[PDB]
């Protein structure tokens, strides 16, 4: 309704699913779909639709063998299909089982089917945390954590025949950001957006874009400093980032033992930094990390995510662009 | 090879950076970022025995990362580190020997206790007593250790890597 305004839409129902943390939200029509996370005390598999102009709630449809249950794995769509990727498998209850997956699970929107892409040939390694996008027809995935060390490699895959498809590892060129996890991963014309994440002793609050075509890294440089424009998010792990028009949003995450709230907007053309201003009437969110966005026409939406004092979150909150 | 997956744990300025610094290079940090977390490997040689050692000196208080959260669920051997100089610090040594039963669903996981900042013996405020009778109570190894002048460390992480090969030695038995 209001532009800039922050509205709280009804949370998720325990009897529909339960408060979760570190999971996927993808959007396919006009419905926020969520899959997979963490409440607490096991890790799920489940998938839950949240009709954006109905306001309703409902467990999601779902025939043939689900993906095991994971959080810190990756969901993008492509057509009518949602792709998983990777992500950690186990028991939390009993610390067992723990693993990382490198398998690809489509689920089919308009059948509710759940078919597993049995990939032949070489795979990437089995990770967690990494970044995924869909962009000229194939599956990218980059970054993220195997199990022993951090990673930088990036992963294509094609989605158009399952049949004919195979992996296949990307020789980047210029500046690939460090061994990085926990970050968002936000498209915008032609170029990918990595802003922030956890990269260990190398965590910065830099910007880094990539060129799909030319499959070049490159450091966004701030002049915010000289040009008395607004620095740039605080550095941060455990955040979101969405693009909408010529823009991006950031927002949640962990700032040096902190939570912050505030909304964080770049100007890719424009190479600057904003805090967005919510109206009046907003019902501000509270500071959140490891939740999950997604765009739906001219609107942001946020679910889950850990709050404070681990305790798991189920709110939907709605954000209006300008 | 074998690698070991090793988790310092203490409260926030008890010296978990300088400890990692001393042991891995053999420097004191001038200067060490407390809100930076991340692991670092070393290959030493244990009652003539090698091992690679991958140390993970912790920082943050939230959520954990994909990586902190697998260290916590995987790792080998736990060093909970508290200062000598501070009481606080000492307190929290419980909670993190209670942490790591939330996670592992067990006590049995390898553990060290150490009490570092031992060269400020003027400003000592946790008794060497108190840390050996609280080490006891652990059923752990306890040293007091000194990062700026490197007194003790590279016990602390020998002593780690041998309950370690205690403990697994002792399931091959039964089985
Ligand atoms: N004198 C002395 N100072 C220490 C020792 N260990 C740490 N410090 C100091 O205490 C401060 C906190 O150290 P740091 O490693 O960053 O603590 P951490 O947050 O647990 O990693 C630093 O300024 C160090 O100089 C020690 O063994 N002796
Ligand atoms: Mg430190």
């Amino acid at each position: 309704g209001t532009v800039h305004r922050w509205r709280r839409l009804p949370p998720c129902d325990e009897f529909v699913g339960a408060r979760r943390s570190k999971h996927t939200v993808v959007a396919y029509k006009d419905a926020i779909y969520v899959f997979g996370g963490d409440n607490g005390k096991t890790m799920l598999n489940d998938l839950l639709r949240f009709d954006v102009k109905d306001c309703s709630w409902c467990r999601a449809f779902t025939t043939g063998t689900p993906p095991a249950p994971r959080y810190h794995h990756s969901a993008v769509v492509y057509g009518s299909s949602m792709f998983v990727f990777g992500g950690y498998t186990g028991d939390i209850y009993s610390n067992s089982n723990l693993k990382n997956k490198n398998d690809l699970f489509e689920y089919k929107f308009a059948t509710g089917q759940w078919t597993e892409w049995k990939i032949e040939g070489r795979l990437p390694v089995a990770r967690s945390a990494h970044g995924a996008t869909v962009y000229s027809d194939k599956l990218w995935i980059f970054a993220g954590y195997d199990g022993n060390a951090r990673l930088n490699d990036m992963w294509t895959i094609g989605l158009q025949d399952r049949e004919l498809t195979c992996w296949e590892e990307v020789a980047q060129s210029g500046e690939i950001p460090p061994s990085c996890c926990n970050f968002p991963v936000a498209v915008c014309r032609d170029k990918m957006f990595v802003f922030s994440g956890q990269s260990g002793a190398k965590i910065t609050n830099n910007l880094f874009q990539f060129e799909f075509k030319d499959k070049t890294w490159t450091r966004i440089p701030t002049e915010h400093l000289l040009r008395g424009s607004p620095p740039p998010p605080q550095r941060r792990y455990g955040h979101t980032m969405v693009a909408f028009d010529r823009h991006l949003y950031v927002f949640g995450g962990a700032a040096d033992n902190t939570l912050p709230n505030e909304l964080h907007c770049y100007d890719v053309d424009f190479q600057t930094w904003e805090v967005v201003q919510p109206s009046s009437d907003s019902e501000l969110p509270s500071g959140r990390l490891f939740h999950a966005a997604a765009v739906i026409s001219d609107a942001m939406y946020i679910f889950g995510g850990t709050v404070d004092n681990n305790i798991r979150s189920g709110e939907m909150y709605r954000f209006q662009f300008s | 090879s074998r690698e070991y997956k090793l988790v310092m744990l203490g409260a926030g300025g008890v010296g978990k950076s300088a400890m990692t610094m001393q042991f891995i290079s053999h420097r004191f940090p001038e200067d060490h970022d407390p809100t930076i977390e991340d692991a670092y490997k070393i290959r030493i040689r244990i009652d003539d025995e090698p091992a690679n050692l991958d140390i993970l000196d912790t920082a943050g208080q939230a959520e954990f990362t994909a990586m902190r959260d697998q260290y916590m669920r995987a790792g080998e051997g736990f060093i909970i580190c508290y200062s000598i100089t501070d009481r606080r610090s000492f307190h929290e040594v419980r909670e993190f020997k209670q942490l790591i039963y939330r996670v592992r669903r067990t006590d049995d996981t390898p553990v060290v206790l150490v009490g570092n900042k031992s060269d400020l013996k003027q400003l000592r405020q946790v008794t060497k007593e108190e840390g050996l009778a609280l080490a006891r109570e652990f059923s752990c190894p306890f040293f007091e250790t000194s990062a700026a002048y490197r007194y003790y460390i590279d016990d602390v992480f020998h002593a780690l890597v041998r309950e370690i090969r205690r403990k697994e030695k002792e399931a091959v038995l039964a089985m």
